């Protein structure tokens, strides 16, 4: 019980892979887990690191995220390099 | 992206003539004047799907104009992102 309590002490890192009747959508779940853990590191830079452009398309498509200049500039530099 | 500054008390006939002839825009077979405050930057998934799939698609098919507020806020931002995604 003490170990479980210490685990929950940092529950930000832990994330549950929702069964979702076998969603088999691994990249998006990984990205969500990394974003939650982070609380610079951006989902855009990671997506650029991978070759998945659809993931970044979904990330940017949602209007919830509001982007600044340097935020996109760094990702653009990464994509160019 | 043609811009213009004009007084509110302006006859719309001159504006329409300028848009149609000088700026090269064809006559609109249909005009959709989109309204809606849409409090909160986020918008529902079904509404966004409708805009990007129902409104913008129809506008391109019929060569219609979409009249909104030319600002990066409110429903104007949602309409703009729908247009961009459709493109």
């Amino acid at each position: 019980q003490a170990q479980v309590e210490r685990i929950m002490t940092r529950k930000e890192l832990l994330t549950v892979y929702s069964s979702e009747d076998g969603s088999e959508e691994f990249e998006t779940i990984v990205l969500k887990a990394l974003v939650k853990a982070c609380g610079y590191l951006d989902a855009l830079r990671l997506a650029v690191a991978w070759n998945r452009v659809d993931i970044a398309q979904s990330e940017l498509f949602r209007g919830d995220i509001q982007w600044r200049s340097f935020h996109l500039e760094a990702s653009l530099m990464d994509a160019l390099l | 992206s043609n811009f213009l500054r004009l007084s509110d008390r302006t006859d719309p006939a001159a504006v329409y003539s300028l848009v149609t002839r000088t700026w090269g825009f064809r006559a609109p077979n249909l005009v959709v004047s989109v309204l809606g405050g849409s409090g909160g930057p986020v918008l529902q998934t079904w509404l966004q799907d409708l805009l990007r799939r129902g409104l913008v698609r129809a506008a391109q098919s019929t060569g219609a104009w979409i009249v909104t507020g030319g600002l990066h806020t409110g429903i104007g931002r949602h309409v703009g992102v729908a247009v961009r995604d459709h493109q």
